[PDB]
């Protein structure tokens, strides 16, 4: 899913 | 970053690091007092690091700036991730040199095949876990629509496009969320989502920076 921690 | 390489200290000075007791997402400087990234990377408490490389050890070059305001595009949506943008205002005034510098706003929308650069300190393995301590580069080309809606059914929107490699290898991960994808010298997008990382036909999938100028320029003007 998205890119960062962790959405 | 996965299957990219060491870009080398300060080879990317447009490139900054959201930290909040630990880095969390990346971002593009587009002038002196505001920063370019995701709208899913929003939290209170940002503090903006410029000129990093190493981002666990101060090696010089290096700002710290808290961010003053956080704009996230009023249209955003968290299910669709439509609008993933966010605009950051510096408490105050970055120096800007050669370590330090901003990246400049498009002035059309890039096409399928132009080669970006994507950059960031997200994790380097598509099947597992492992956060690179300096900042990671990405060669990657522009996909055509027709094969990006066919990688990702019903779920591109027309601010979206995806940059990467089908035979997998190479892509954006977690923690590279915000970060910018260069094309010739201008911003074209920003990390956003996508299914895993670096899997077979499933590449990243990126804001549309193009489509948002406008907006960017109108909501800096009144801030
Ligand atoms: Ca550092």
């Amino acid at each position: 899913x998205t890119r960062e921690l962790y959405v | 970053i996965v299957g990219g390489y060491t870009c080398g200290a300060n080879t990317v000075p447009y490139q900054v690091s959201l930290n909040s007791g630990y880095h969390f997402c990346g971002g593009s400087l587009i002038n002196s007092q505001w920063v370019v990234s995701a709208a899913h990377c929003y939290k209170s408490g940002i503090q903006v690091r410029l000129g990093e490389d190493n981002i666990n050890v101060v090696e010089g070059n290096e700002q710290f700036i808290s961010a003053s305001k956080s704009i996230v595009h009023p249209s955003y949506n968290s299910n669709t991730l439509n609008n993933d943008i966010m605009l950051i205002k510096l408490k105050s005034a970055a120096s800007l040199n050669s370590r330090v510098a901003s990246i400049s706003l498009p002035t059309s929308c890039a096409s399928a095949g132009t080669q970006c650069l994507i950059s960031g300190w997200g994790n380097t393995k598509s099947s597992g876990t492992s956060y690179p301590d300096v900042l990671k580069c990405l060669k990657a080309p522009i996909l055509s629509d027709s094969s990006c809606k066919s990688a990702y059914p019903g779920q591109i929107t027309s601010n979206m496009f995806c940059a990467g490699y089908l035979e997998g290898g190479k892509d954006s991960c977690q923690g590279d969320s915000g970060g910018p994808v260069v094309c010739s010298g201008k911003l074209q997008g920003i990390v956003s989502w996508g299914s895993g990382c670096a899997q077979k036909n499933k590449p990243g999938v990126y804001t549309k920076v193009c489509n948002y100028v406008s907006w960017i320029k109108q909501t800096i003007a009144s801030n």
